[PDB]
RNA sequence: GUAACGGGGCUAAACCAUGCACCGAAGCUGCGGCAGCGACGCUUAUGCGUUGUUGGGUAGGGGAGCGUUCUGUAAGCCUGCGAAGGUGUGCUGUGAGGCAUGCUGGAGGUAUCAGAAGUGCGAAUGCUGACAUAAGUAACGAUAAAGCGGGUGAAAAGCCC
RNA sequence: CCCGGCGAGGGGAGUGAAAAAGAACCUGAAACCGUGUACGUACAAGCAGUGGGAGCACGCUUAGGCGUGUGACUGCGUACC
């Protein structure tokens, strides 16, 4: 029985999440969680709260038991980017694009 | 330099694919605790061959 | 109506052994080249490479014939040193003998992809030192 | 387009567009190059031509048998429900009413009726006349339309 | 009359880009390149209406040649022999006996060889 | 026995029980096709014959579909001249099914 | 109703050129004015 | 860098002299479709049958048709008893186009026929937005750098002590 | 009601005709990046298309030479404005 946790509008570039996210993809929940506690990267704490919320809602609510739970998907999508002008030398007025992420976790027993 | 044309999306994928994050070759848990591990390092509670590390 | 066409699986191929000691370079070369495509036999298809698996038994004793010999110097520029570099046909037959006949059929096959696909069916080895007793080679005279 | 003749300009021949004007129609939005002008398409109208299309449709109105031509059709009052009850007696629906006398007790009627309109016969409107189911008419109106067509 | 402009092109676009299903990179997702690709496409297809036929006709000669050469006549002598022998319309796509069941073909070749001068 | 006959300005080989396509006929689905213009029959061995439309031959058949094909596209185009034009065509056909070719 | 059944005399309606619509259209680019010179350009210069 | 037969190869597989063959273009021709119009036959107000030279085409003319916005019949009539819009496919026409239909959608729509026009973008080193691109490349602001113990805290090489 | 930075975001339970109307909420393309599936890529080569095509999944192939999508290989082949 399946549960979605999302974190939308998250403070990450998405290429740096996907490095970590694809690692624990198809891993089963408990091995995935062990691997994640000792990854220091900003991406790994961002994912932690959303991985736990998924697992935690499986341990309750519409879910029942977690021993046969596995993390079928961990993926990341374009969130709304905010545009800002960075001040710089010889009157250069370039764009810095502040990325956010749409993080989707799915766990199921299925 | 500069460039000739806007490049294909298959090119972007090849250049970052080998630079992608590499496997841990599974993980460890302790011989000596109900603590989980980090392999050939010492945990936050100091368990590996005891003593103590990270008194934070 | 439509035409019939070949499929990769129907090809017979078979192994043909050419004694080359009675032959001379270009009459061996262009017949071998004809057979290395399969243009002696019926192809009836634009896109499958048929051919034989072709042994030249020897070709160490292949004449080029006549006065072309003493000005036949196999031109190349692989990448170094002022000048062309060269080798006479005689050095090329007396030492490592395969190559006179090898770069004689090379230019008889088309461009890139089809020309690599036609070539890999041939072997010459050094000459008169063949290992091809067990297949029962079908003899062919040129 | 008002409120500036400015040229954004700063030459042409600098790896970009002419940047031409701050009032140019092409400047994203606010005014376009061929936007509509006032139209008044009315003419002289040639009288022998006008009256000769009206003869063509006036014959057809008889060939399609739509002209009832009621003798002195009128109502007591300009009340819609009375005029409408008159037309029900006459077993007529969705009709062009022609008044022959522009009498105010018929002219101020019929307003409540969905598909009824009332006009006077003097220069009878030919675009109205091909529409509607029937033409109710008076004989005094048939007289003054033939003299306008004479 | 404010007219929208582009609700007619949305269909011309979707016709091009559907024809431009199967194509590489920008060609299946940008009208501009799709449009280019589609136009070269029909130049090659209209070429190949005539050209496909000329191109197979070579294989037609070439399978008849190899039967004939095995039957001790050269192809150009067989066709001029076959011409000198009486009437027959024939056709180059006829000789399935060129590639396979090659026991046959011998009678046409004997007839032609006889008639040759 | 496999056989050849003439469909129009083009010649067509066919077998027994073989369904074949050719340029459109007047003849319909519910009607009879028969071909006296047979150029040879390839018999038990190769035939040595001179004169085609062999009299001691027929292919009898029947129509199995009369339709019109797929749409091909025709492009006439010239760069630098701003010259682009198009035509479509589908081409008609008839399917015949051959039961014939006599022993 | 008889409304809406009227039509021009045979051949009476010339319709006129719109220009500039489509590129496989024959009419399009240039305007029926050809390459370069004053009469291809926008309306100006010489007096009658 | 052969690279002055197009290349391989050829001392006859050359060249010359004489002659024969073949292949080889939307050409030349047959098949099936079609454009406009002459000749002729039925025989006309309009047309239809047979035949036919003809139909590569810019600049450029000339005739027609289509959709997009809009008007009139449409004060009527279809519609949650499923309207507009979105999208994939089949079917279909010379093309523009048209029609069928699963998914979608929760109210609007409509011929016939003629007519008005802010009437189809793909280019203007054109204007705006959403958003790609080189790229996870380059950047760490005079290197007045920093350490280690405890702590606000889930978290500290930059904070507080 | 669950995870959490005293946070962000989403799911669980309940509202509604409808949340496949959940509050940046109308239905929703195209660029854009990512997920998911089939098939392909280590005799490998230039407008990336065309002409021929093994193979393979799916449609009970209506098994009656078929549809769909892809495709090793390989003749031909120089963009538009």
């Amino acid at each position: 029985m399946e549960t979605i946790a999302k974190h939308r509008h998250a403070r990450s570039s998405a290429q740096k999440v996907r490095l970590v996210a694809d690692l624990i993809r198809g891993k089963k929940v408990s091995q995935a969680l062990d691997i994640l506690t000792y990854t220091n990267k900003k991406a790994a704490v961002l994912v932690k709260k959303v991985l736990e919320s998924a697992i935690a809602n499986a341990e309750h609510n519409d879910g029942a038991d977690i021993d046969d739970l596995k993390v079928t998907k961990i993926f990341v999508d374009e969130g709304p980017s905010m545009k800002r002008i960075m001040p710089r030398a010889k009157g250069r007025a370039d764009r810095i694009l502040k990325r956010t992420s749409h993080i989707t976790v799915v766990v199921s027993d299925r | 330099a500069v460039q000739q044309n806007k490049p294909t999306r298959s090119k972007r994928g090849m250049r970052r694919s080998h630079d992608a994050l590499t496997a841990v070759t599974s993980l460890s848990v302790d011989k000596t605790s109900g603590e989980k591990h980090l392999r050939h390092h010492i945990t936050a509670d100091g368990y590996y061959r005891g003593r103590k590390v990270i008194a934070k | 109506m439509k035409t019939f066409t070949a499929k990769p699986e129907t090809v017979k191929r078979d192994w043909y052994v050419v004694d080359a000691t009675g032959k001379t370079l270009g009459r061996l070369a262009t017949e071998l080249a004809r057979r290395l495509r399969g243009k002696h036999k019926a192809e009836y298809t634009p896109h499958v490479d048929t051919g034989d698996y072709i042994i030249v038994l020897n070709a160490d004793k292949v004449a080029v014939t006549g006065n072309k010999r003493t000005d036949k110097v196999y031109y190349h520029h692989t990448g170094h040193i002022g000048g062309i570099k060269q080798a006479t046909f005689e050095e090329m037959i007396a030492r490592r003998p395969e190559r006179v006949i090898e770069i004689a059929v090379k230019g008889m096959l088309p461009k890139g992809p089809l020309g690599r696909a036609m070539f890999r069916k041939l072997k010459v080895y050094a000459g008169n030192e063949h290992n091809h007793a067990a297949q029962q080679p079908q003899v062919l005279d040129i | 387009v008002t409120g500036s003749g400015k040229k954004p300009w700063r030459q042409k021949g600098t790896g970009r567009a002419r940047s031409g004007s701050i009032k140019s129609p092409i400047w994203r939005s606010g005014g376009v190059t061929f936007a509509a002008r006032p139209q008044d398409h009315s003419q002289k109208v040639n009288k022998k031509m006008y009256r000769g299309a009206l003869k063509s449709i006036l014959s057809e109105l008889v060939r399609q048998d739509r002209l009832i031509v009621v003798e002195k059709f009128s109502v007591e009052a300009p009340k819609t429900k009375l005029l409408a009850q008159k037309l029900k007696d006459m077993a007529l629906e969705d009709v062009l009413i022609i008044t022959g006398e522009l009498d105010e007790n018929l002219f101020l009627a019929a307003r409540n009726l969905h598909k009824v309109d009332v006009r006077d016969a003097t220069g009878i409107d030919p675009v109205s006349l091909i529409a509607f189911d029937k033409v109710v008419m008076t004989a005094d109106a048939v007289k003054q339309v033939e003299e306008m067509l004479a | 009359a404010r007219v929208k402009r582009g609700v007619i092109a949305r269909a011309r676009h979707k016709k091009i880009l559907k024809q431009a299903k199967g194509y590489y990179g920008a060609r299946s997702r940008v009208y501009r390149v799709a449009f280019q690709a589609v136009i070269k496409a029909g130049q090659y297809a209209y070429r190949d209406r005539r050209q496909r036929k000329r191109q197979f006709r070579q294989l037609w000669i070439a399978r008849i040649n190899a039967a004939a050469r095995q039957n001790g006549i050269s192809y150009s002598k067989f066709i001029n022999g076959l011409k000198k022998a009486s009437v027959e319309i024939d056709r180059k796509i006829l000789a399935d006996i060129a590639v396979f069941d090659k026991v046959a073909f011998t009678a046409l070749v004997e007839k032609a060889k006889a008639a040759l001068a | 026995m496999y056989a050849v006959f003439q469909s129009g300005g083009k010649q067509h080989r066919v077998s027994e029980g073989q369904t074949v396509r050719l340029e459109k006929l007047d003849i319909a689905t519910g009607e009879t096709v028969e071909f006296a213009e047979v150029l040879m029959i390839a018999n038990g061995e190769e035939v040595k014959i001179g004169v085609p439309f062999v009299d001691g031959g027929v292919i009898k058949a029947e129509v199995v579909a009369h339709g019109r094909g797929e749409k091909v596209k025709i492009v006439k185009f010239r760069r630098r001249k701003h010259y682009r034009k198009q035509q479509g065509h589908r081409q008609w056909f008839t399917d015949v099914k051959i039961t014939g070719i006599s022993a | 109703m008889r409304l809406n059944t009227l039509s021009p005399a045979e051949g009476s309606k010339k319709a006129g050129k719109r220009l500039g619509r489509g590129i496989g259209s024959g009419l399009g680019k240039t305007g029926g004015r050809g390459h370069k010179g004053q009469k291809s350009r926008s309306g100006g210069g010489v007096r009658r």
